[PDB]
C-alpha cells in the first residue's frame, strides 16, 4: 500500500519536472466558481456566507487556464483537486486529481507527441520499462502486459466506428 | 538578347516549398 | 539536527525528465 502512494507522488512530481522544464507556469484558479464549466458532470452546491450566495465546486479548470492565456501567460498548467457529483465505482471517485495546462500556439498534433513523450518517458522512469503488467479484473482474472512504447496508436472516431459497425453513420 | 519567355514556375515568386518544423520552447522559470 | 531521511525520488540523481526534440537542421549550401 505504501509503494502504490510513493508511485502516486512519483508520478505527479514527473509531470510538473516535465511541464516546468518546458516552461509551463504552475497556477491555482478558483476552486469555487458562481458558474461551474469547461466538463460535463453534475456540480457540488455550497453557500458562501461573506457573498451570501449559492456557489459551485469546481468541475475543471479549462475555462480559467484559458483566459489567463488571453492575459498572456503562455503556458500554464494545474495539477488539483476537481469535484463531479456522479457515480461511484471502479474508475470514478466525486472528488479526484487532474493535471491540466495550457499552451499557446499548439495544436491538438503537439500536444499527442507531447502526450507520447511525457507518458512514456514518465512509465519507463517510475517503472524501469515500457511495459507494465496490469489485472483488468483483479488478482482473480487474467494479466496483461501494457506496452508504452511509443509512438501511440492513432484511430479516427467515426471512420473506426463504421468499420466496427460494418455501416455508415450519419453526418 | 533573344526574346522573352516565362519561366515554367509560373514567374510569380521565388519557390517556396513548406519544410519541417519544430515547436518552439520557454525557459524554465524555477532554472 | 533530524536526522537523515533518503528522498523518495531515490537520492541518485535529480530527476531528469525526457522532453520532446527537433531534429537540428544544416544550411543551404547555395543559399
Ligand atoms: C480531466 C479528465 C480528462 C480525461 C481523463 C480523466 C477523466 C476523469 C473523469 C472522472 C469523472 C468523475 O465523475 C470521477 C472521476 O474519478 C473521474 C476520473 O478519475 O477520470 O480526467
Amino acid at each position: 500500500v505504501r509503494q502504490k502512494f510513493i508511485i502516486r507522488s512519483k508520478i505527479i512530481t514527473y509531470i510538473r519536472s516535465f511541464l516546468d522544464e518546458l516552461g509551463f507556469l504552475e497556477i491555482e484558479t478558483p476552486m469555487m466558481n458562481i458558474i461551474p464549466g469547461g466538463a460535463v458532470a453534475k456540480p457540488f452546491i455550497t453557500y458562501h456566507n461573506e457573498l451570501d450566495m449559492n456557489l459551485y465546486m469546481r468541475i475543471a479548470p479549462e475555462l480559467y487556464h484559458k483566459m489567463l492565456v488571453v492575459g498572456g501567460i503562455d503556458r500554464v498548467y494545474e495539477i488539483g483537486r476537481q469535484f463531479r457529483n456522479e457515480g461511484i465505482d471502479l474508475t470514478h471517485n466525486p472528488e479526484f486529481t487532474t493535471c491540466e495546462f495550457y499552451m499557446a500556439y499548439a495544436d491538438y498534433h503537439d500536444l499527442m507527441e507531447i502526450t507520447e513523450k511525457m507518458v512514456s518517458g514518465m512509465v519507463k522512469h517510475i517503472t524501469g520499462s515500457y511495459k507494465v503488467t496490469y489485472h483488468p479484473d483483479g488478482p482473480e482474472g487474467q494479466a496483461y502486459d501494457v506496452d508504452f512504447t511509443p509512438p501511440f496508436r492513432r484511430i479516427n472516431m467515426v471512420e473506426e466506428l463504421e468499420k466496427a459497425l460494418g455501416m455508415k453513420l450519419p453526418e | 538578347p533573344m526574346y522573352q519567355v516565362k519561366p515554367y514556375h509560373g514567374g510569380g515568386a521565388p519557390l517556396r516549398v513548406e519544410l519541417p518544423t519544430c515547436m518552439y520552447r520557454l525557459p524554465n522559470v524555477h532554472g
